[PDB]
């Protein structure tokens, strides 16, 4: 068995990886809005960047081993090789199988569709973390890619799981098991497996073909989804368009120990890096996510009614979402609207 | 004289939207006609000849819905090498979805990918899919979306492509839009991740010209834009291949609900033909049968059961057929 | 003291077969042995597969003569045929390049070449797909060492190609060493496949039991089964959980044999004593084989690849004679 | 014609072998000028390791590059040595004959055939992965091009080297399609050459029945998906892997001729490490040189310290000096 996690005295030590891009700024922030709430959390500084060695990634792996959560900047890769990306290394290796994305829209942000509310469970250690590429003759570039019915039952167990206890009702499964039928009819049935054990939580299915057309059209219409790690990002891509950007969606990789909390974009913004226009609602909700983990329930409520609060200022917009008000100034917000006195709300 | 092009009406609501649509085509005055056949499934698994002959020498083709055991479409792509799926989405002037000014075509690799794929299972709960994708159909698919774009007058061609999972078939299929590019200096060339493209497509589709990609994710992309315009009942098709054919078809699915009853909408093939006058030159009647349909739509008049309303496969048609004479 | 006969299927095949297995009969007849043959052959409807599955759940030992022709290879998955045993032992009278040697060949026959999905992805362009596990070789694993304790050998060498297969090759010899330890009394050995098979030519004398995955399992039985003196030789059995088949040992000894008469039979008539020894009617094991290696010693008869010119029908009914009460065995 | 052939030293046994090799050629004094060099798995700057460019140039300059042993690559999880050599130069055949020495006794003694197996792809193009937990898969492919081209190559040393016929290697029952079309462009090449007698054996068959009379084959041609296993096992045949010679034909006529020892350095340095190989892997070269007076010469001479009795070495049941070798040849050249 494991060592505990690094919580003595109230506290709890969680890894920060800052992150390319405007990963750095926005994390300082968040240890700013952290500090000022009075939350018991320290960051634990990792490095995860430099390029072709795994000296680096393989340090932040050992940390978040250490502490059991961390929350992330995004890195960015673009050696060069065919070799694996750093991200995914994480998310493989610390087994964080259950990507999750919560999509309410946001009340301050309207575009083109309102009341949206999804949850995005999705697969997160096989299928396109598992191909397998290589140039067999020149000209010829094959691809093995994995789905096993192991990962695809506890992904499965762990969207009605999480659709009960948060009280919705729908679940939809995700799918383009027609054109490849052996494969995502596997995942499909273990969705089966598990909507019996489930009965009160309405099951359902979709070709993933007409959830991305339901999805632009009528939105509105899905409770959780669940679906194999495939399709590219559609889905978790097109309701980060709807509801406003990515700089507004926060999602969580957990796992059966392990969690890591970060932006729902993979994004890392170089072209407003260090200028104060990049947008910190999506990591601010993230570490909300993140504190909701470590049980600090409290602490994150507060934290996100004010995060909420801040979006609801048409001058606290930043130019992601039309704005121009400025990061300093959205935090300032943000800031205001948590009040504490003695440590408390 | 005329011009003789084969026909392939389908299952469910497939014959009575085609001979709809020959209705409202000859209700234009235009010259067509049309030597019918039926696929179906024959055995080496091949399909009838008696259509196979025909449009060898009638090489344009009209096609319609169907059902599924090698499955009729998949005949059709290896048979006669349809090699790319042209797609226009472009939004309807009436038909009033939040996406207003959508403008995008979406070529797409039709011989690779998961149509070369073979799913076989490993162990007992291990499925494995092997894909492949080549240099060869990347260079021809990519040659293919700049003729389209010098052609039909398009400005950007963006290769969608995802080379963060799939490093190194997109960056094969990226290395061949390059060289493609490089000869082709008209065109405005980028490459998007395929992940920016969802996002951005959802935020403002304007921006968006041609879009070439590989097969690998396949429909989805396309599918997502008929979303912005309205639906798959008024999105058209195309599927340019080897031999000089080129079927056009409708994308809808073999409407079994309502297989007569006179409930259909045939926008879909009557656009996919519309695209069919401009393959085959006749841009003139073109533009007629067109913009009779956006008008049939603008006013208001009439709207069957995907638009709501009550029309019916008649009451739309003939309501069509009157409009093109004006 | 035996009520009745053991049921014993049996396939005859195609080919050589049907003789070699009517060699079975009579020295079976002469030999007083309780057995009793069924037999059910083996395209069109193979409504037989499942008609032999039937018996083979019924009697659960066989005996084939290799249907020369997916045939014989369904049947094997049918039945889970994880093990093959090839008994290299010189017969004593029958002089080769390399005398007095005794090997058992253990090799795995569930997975590897028994697997491997074949496809093209390129014209010209052809492509393998082997499997090899943890379930499988540690399965191999176990019989060969649980094997070479019934049997009383004191070695188990795994032969593999670790240089080259680093994984897959590598996978299997850790199954072998995990294996290894719960049998102590038991030297183990690896020793890789090109240089086990120039060994094999060299110092056979060195080896005991030799267990291996299946691509380089097919060619070391032909290999050994050459030492001893040749296909006609050479014995084997095959082993399910429950099941068990006994039939011949080298597996392409011929590209065609035709002529009848003329094809020895000391591989069924051997691997048929071992198969007794299986149901445990040990005596007659010891019986039948006693005077087919002591029909050999006298040199007299001989076919036409072991020497002389006697024909199989008169190779078989001297080995009657010599069973049907002309046998010592008196040593205890 | 002086010609000049590049030497690689040998890693362990290959000094006291290489230079016996040049001593011995000092004796007949062959026109070989040996620009010596070294192959030692050096890092190339784009990622992946690459030759040294002194070789790379000598052979490509020259064409024929005699090689020796090479210092197992157990350093660290990177590329063999060997497998650079192989792709750099491009070369698709491996050639290892066997012949009963006349001298040496060994059960097998009527042994004459010469084992060519297609070096391109198949088992060295290996890529072996996991899919879940102690469930390895390999992936190894077989591509109609370089069967051909081996196809080809097999029938060219059949008349190029005056034999008789030959015998095309394989398993199309287990494999059908990667092996069918294997043996399918053999067909193809047996009606181009119809004065060379063209058969098909299963590698099991062969197995069976080298090992009871290997008299029977002469010239095998074969897939890389066996690999050295039906070389390795003639071998044995003649007695030693110290006594049989290789060669890498390549494309462009470039050429390495080797040994195939190890490194095992036990004895190396001990004046005591047999050369019977390097020699004959030589006289190989020779004879690709088309210096077959000057290496016929060098053969028998070999040959017959061998038949000799006294003068062995002690890895063929002796026990002298590869000193006391390599100068019975010297003095038995000169007749």
């Amino acid at each position: 068995t494991i060592p505990p996690s690094a919580k003595y005295g109230g506290r709890h030590t969680v890894t920060m990886i800052p992150g390319d891009g405007i990963g750095p700024e926005l994390m300082l922030h968040v240890k700013s809005v952290f500090r000022h709430a009075c939350v018991p959390v320290d960051f634990e500084e990792v490095h995860v960047s430099s390029n072709a060695d795994e000296e680096d990634i393989r340090n932040a792996i050992m940390a978040i081993r250490r502490n059991r959560v961390a929350l992330k900047g995004n890195i960015e890769t673009n050696l060069p090789p065919s070799h694996k990306s750093r991200n995914n290394i994480l998310r493989t290796s610390l087994d964080l199988y259950a990507n999750v994305i919560h999509c309410k829209s946001l009340p301050g942000v309207v575009t083109r569709h309102k009341d949206i509310d999804i949850l995005i469970v999705r697969e997160n250690t096989e299928g396109e973390y598992s191909s397998l590429e290589h140039e067999s003759v020149a000209g010829v570039v094959e691809s093995l890619k994995i789905i096993t019915k192991a990962k695809s039952l506890r992904i499965a167990e762990y969207a009605f799981k999480l659709a009960q206890e948060s009280g919705r009702k729908k679940v939809t499964a995700v799918h383009k098991a027609n054109i490849m039928k052996l494969g995502d009819g596997l995942f499909l049935q273990c969705c089966r497996e598990v909507a019996a054990r489930y009965p009160q939580i309405t099951f359902e299915n979709m070709i993933v073909d007409n959830t991305t057309m339901q999805l632009v059209s009528r939105p509105q219409q899905f409770d959780v989804m669940v679906m194999p790690n495939l399709y590219g990002n559609i889905v978790n891509n097109v309701c980060a368009g709807l509801v406003g950007g990515p700089g507004l969606v926060a999602g969580a990789n957990y796992g059966h120990v392990y969690a890591v909390f970060e932006t729902a974009t993979r994004n890392t913004g170089k072209s407003i890096a260090n200028k104060n226009i990049a947008n910190p609602t999506a990591t601010l909700l993230a570490s909300c996510m993140m504190l909701d983990h470590l049980k600090l329930h409290s602490y994150a409520t507060s934290i996100r009614k004010a995060v909420l609060a801040s979006m609801d200022n048409e001058n606290m917009h930043t130019p992601d979402i039309g704005g121009q008000g400025t990061t300093s100034e959205a935090i300032q917000d943000v800031i205001r609207h948590i009040r504490v006195i003695n440590g408390r709300a | 004289g005329v011009q003789t092009v084969t026909l392939i009406p389908g299952d469910g609501i497939g014959p009575e939207i085609s001979a709809a649509v020959m209705k409202i085509f000859d209700a234009a005055k235009a010259p067509i006609q049309w030597e019918e056949r039926n696929v179906t499934a024959i055995q080496k698994w091949m399909i009838p000849s008696e259509a196979k002959e025909s449009m060898d020498k009638n090489k344009m083709g009209l096609k319609g819905p169907l059902k599924t055991h090698p499955s009729m479409n998949l005949l059709l792509r290896k048979t006669f090498d349809l090699y790319a799926n042209v797609r226009p989405c472009v939004s309807i002037e009436g038909y009033k979805t939040p996406y207003t000014d959508v403008n995008i075509v979406t070529i797409r690799e039709n011989t690779e990918g998961e149509y070369s794929g073979i799913e076989h299972v490993i162990v007992d709960g291990v499925v494995q899919s092997i894909k492949l994708i080549t240099e060869g159909a990347s260079k021809r698919i990519a040659e293919f979306a700049f003729e389209y774009a010098r052609n039909n007058h398009r400005s950007n061609v963006t290769a969608v492509h995802k080379a963060n999972i799939m490093r190194m078939s997109d960056g094969l299929f990226l290395q061949k839009c390059r060289e493609v590019a490089e000869s082709c200096k008209d065109i405005k060339f980028n490459e998007m991740y395929l992940d920016t493209v969802c996002l951005n497509m959802v935020q403002d589709p304007s921006q968006f010209d041609v879009l070439v990609m590989p097969n690998l994710y396949g429909d989805i992309l396309s599918d997502l834009c008929a979303g912005l315009i309205g639906g798959l009942g008024v999105t058209p098709s195309g599927n340019i291949g080897a031999n000089g054919v080129a079927i056009f078809e409708s994308v809808h699915g073999t409407a079994p609900d309502i297989a007569g009853k006179d409930m259909a909408n045939p926008t879909a093939l009557l656009l996919s033909a519309v695209m069919m006058l401009r393959h085959m030159g006749l841009f003139d009647h073109a533009a007629r049968i067109e913009a009779a349909c956006f008008a049939t739509i603008k006013d208001g008049k009439s709207l069957t059961k995907d638009l709501g309303g009550n029309a019916k496969c008649s009451d739309f048609t003939e309501e069509i057929c009157r409009r093109v004479k004006d | 003291r035996v009520e009745g006969s053991f049921p014993v299927t049996m396939l005859p095949g195609d080919g050589v077969g049907p003789e070699l297995m009517h060699a079975v009969k009579e020295v079976f007849k002469a030999a007083a042995v309780p057995v009793e043959f069924q037999e059910h052959h083996l395209m069109a409807s193979e409504e037989k597969l499942e008609q032999v599955l039937s018996s083979m759940k019924e009697n659960k030992v066989a005996i084939i003569g290799k249907i020369h022709t997916s045939y014989d290879m369904r049947l094997r998955r049918k039945l889970d045929l994880f093990a093959n045993v090839v008994h290299v032992k010189s017969l004593p009278g029958y002089m080769t390049r390399h005398n007095n040697l005794d090997l058992v060949i253990i090799r795995e026959q569930t997975e590897g070449e028994y697997s491997s999905l074949e496809h093209e992805s390129a014209r010209g362009v052809i492509e393998c797909l082997k499997i090899v596990t943890r379930a499988k070789s540690q399965r191999i694993a176990k019989f060969a060492f649980d094997y070479a304790t019934k049997k009383g050998r004191g070695k188990v060498t795994a032969v593999h190609k670790a240089n080259i297969m680093k994984l897959g090759d590598g996978l299997f010899l850790q199954c072998c060493e995990e294996v290894a330890e719960l049998y102590p009394k038991i030297k183990f050995e690896t020793m890789i496949i090109d240089n086990c098979c120039m060994q094999l030519v060299q110092n056979p004398y060195q080896f005991d039991v030799l267990v291996m995955p299946n691509l380089y399992g097919n060619i070391i039985d032909n290999l050994a089964a050459g030492l001893v003196g040749g296909a006609g030789v050479v014995p084997g059995e095959s082993y399910s959980a429950e099941y068990a088949v006994f039939e011949t040992g080298a597996r392409h000894p011929f590209a065609q044999a035709v002529g009848r008469n003329i094809a020895n039979p000391t591989a069924m008539l051997l691997s048929a004593s071992n198969m007794l020894r299986h149901l445990n009617l040990e005596y007659h094991s010891s019986m039948i084989a006693d005077a087919v290696k002591k029909v050999i010693k006298v040199g007299k008869v001989r076919t036409s690849d072991m020497g002389g010119y006697a024909t199989c029908h008169d190779f078989t009914e001297e080995i009657c004679r010599r069973v049907k009460d002309l046998d010592e065995n008196l040593y205890f």
